[PDB]
This record gives structure tokens, C-alpha cells and sequence, in this order.
């Protein structure tokens, strides 16, 4: 293989999977504060796609591709993990918004429109939202590490035993997912299986964003706890 | 698109300051297709039309698909 021929095989690859980085990022964004630049995501995304193509050994287009994703995503999360998502300041904002929403459900005898919660918290609806998404993502990440343990822990017997086995976790979820309250499951499915943002979910349920938002965050917390 | 994207991917691989830039430029190029918009409601109004009209079921499967297909 002429160095130029190699140089091109690589290029044309990194290039063929660029779109994968794209969607992954575009998707992982549906769970993040609007202020997170997707560009930034895609950037780190690429990094990994390369690192992947690079440290890649021939495999089947199906098997290879699986590795790519698992590296793109990795790249990205690692970046996100670097931010203040786990901060205590966020775990607090959680509790506080819980109060506020409860305090108004009673005070008004109904589900507080986002803005009611906004005003009652003395912040923008915009602000409220970014904060909910941060909270949520904290769990999304907390929950990430769960699948990182159901692997990095067993994976030691992953090369010593080098995909259809993962269908263990695939079923290990149908477990706590059975333990997911008729409401919580309805949101999750609408968010994940449906590829949908909290804002859109609240529209498909004619409810509040803060409402759906609190549900998701509730759900994940469960799933995290059970699958953990 | 590929015309330029190619240029850059290469430009990037020939070598990070400028790279972070070259990279930053690739990132820029990958979003231009913001037009993904599609079914901006249709997919939702349809769902609701199938939410109240009992045409949407919460099978732990679908819920588990989503959860996995995302987390993995």
C-alpha cells in the first residue's frame, strides 16, 4: 500500500462517517442547555471518529461502524463530563424547583405553567429551561456511567471473550423499565425512543416543559438507581 | 460539501492551534444542514392524534430500545 493510498483510504473513511458524528451530536444536543454549541460537540465528535478510524483494525462494516459510534459518543460525553453538570449548585436548583412547582400546584390547584415557575423562582423561562436541561443531563451522564460499568467491568471478559452478549443489558433494562410508572415511561418513550426534546414532549402532552422536564429527570433517577 | 469537507479533513490530517481552527471549520461545515427541521409538528401532532386517539402504546421494549439505542 502506497503511503498516498493509505492516506486516502483513511481520509475517505473519516469522511464517510462525518455524518455519523453529526447526527450523534445533533441528537445528544436534544438533552442539553440550548447554550451548548453544537459545533463544539461535532468538533470533539470528529476527534473521536478519527481516533477511532485510526486505532481501528479491519472488521465488518457493521462491526466497525459500531466501534465508530462508541468512540464518537465517548469523545463527546467525555467533553460534556468536563463541565459543571454534576455541580452541587445544580443538585440544589433541582430541589428548589421541586419545591416551587409543588408549592404552586397547591397554591393554584393545577400544573404551573413554566412561566409561573419562572416568575416564582425569579428567573427567565429561558433560564428555567437551561437549568432543567442541565439537571436532566446530570442524570443522563450519571446514567451513562451505568452502561460504562456494565462493560468496563465485564469487558475484561470482552476480549478474553471477544456483541450479542450485550443483549444482556438489552434485557437488563426491560427490567426496571417494567418498574417505570405508567406516566414516567410515557415521557421516556416520547423523549428517547421517540427522539424528542422536552419542549416538544410538553406539546405532545399539552403540559408544561417544567412538567415533562421533571418527569424525565424523575425517570432517569429511577432507572439509574435500579440498573445500578 | 464533500468538495470542501474533503479539503478540510485532509488539511486537518496534514498535522493544536490551527488544527483546532481547521477543526472548528469542519464543525462549522457539519451544521450548515440545519434544515433537518422536517415534520416540525407533523410527527408530534400525529403522535398526539395517536395519544388521545389511543394509537400509541408504551411497550417497555420501545422504551428500552430508545434507552439503549441512545446510551449505546
Amino acid at each position: 500500500k502506497n503511503p498516498y493510498s493509505n492516506q486516502i483510504e483513511r481520509e475517505e473513511l473519516i469522511l464517510k462517517y462525518l455524518p455519523l458524528v453529526k447526527a450523534i451530536a445533533t441528537n445528544i444536543k436534544k438533552h442539553l442547555p440550548e447554550d451548548v454549541d453544537i459545533r463544539d460537540l461535532i468538533s470533539y465528535g470528529v476527534i473521536g471518529l478519527i481516533k477511532a478510524v485510526d486505532n481501528l483494525s479491519t472488521e465488518n462494516p457493521k462491526r466497525a461502524e459500531a466501534y465508530i459510534k462508541l468512540r464518537i459518543k465517548g469523545a463527546i460525553y467525555d467533553y460534556l463530563r468536563s463541565l459543571d453538570f454534576g455541580s452541587r449548585q445544580v443538585r440544589e436548583k433541582e430541589r428548589r424547583i421541586k419545591e416551587v412547582v409543588e408549592k404552586l400546584k397547591e397554591k393554584l390547584g393545577r400544573e404551573p405553567t413554566d412561566e409561573e415557575v419562572a416568575k416564582e423562582l425569579g428567573i427567565s423561562t429561558e433560564e428555567l429551561f437551561k437549568t432543567l436541561d442541565k439537571i436532566n443531563f446530570s442524570y443522563i451522564l450519571s446514567l451513562e456511567e451505568v452502561f460504562r460499568d456494565f462493560a468496563r467491568d465485564y469487558s475484561e471478559l470482552i476480549p478474553s471473550s471477544t456483541e450479542v452478549i450485550k443483549r444482556e443489558l438489552t434485557e437488563k433494562v426491560k427490567e426496571a423499565v417494567s418498574k417505570l410508572p405508567e406516566r414516567e415511561k410515557l415521557v421516556i418513550q416520547l423523549i428517547f425512543y421517540e427522539e424528542l426534546p422536552a419542549k416538544e414532549v410538553a406539546k405532545i402532552l399539552e403540559t408544561s416543559v417544567s412538567r415533562v422536564s421533571q418527569l424525565k429527570a424523575k425517570a432517569l433517577e429511577r432507572l439509574r438507581e435500579m440498573l445500578s | 460539501n464533500r468538495i470542501e469537507l474533503s479539503r478540510l479533513i485532509g488539511l486537518l490530517l496534514e498535522t493544536k492551534i490551527e488544527d483546532k481552527v481547521t477543526l472548528s471549520k469542519i464543525a462549522q461545515e457539519l451544521s450548515k444542514n440545519d434544515v433537518e427541521e422536517k415534520d416540525l409538528e407533523k410527527k408530534v401532532k400525529e403522535l398526539k392524534e395517536k395519544i388521545e386517539k389511543g394509537e400509541y402504546e408504551v411497550s417497555d421494549e420501545k422504551v428500552v430500545k430508545g434507552l439503549i439505542e441512545f446510551f449505546t
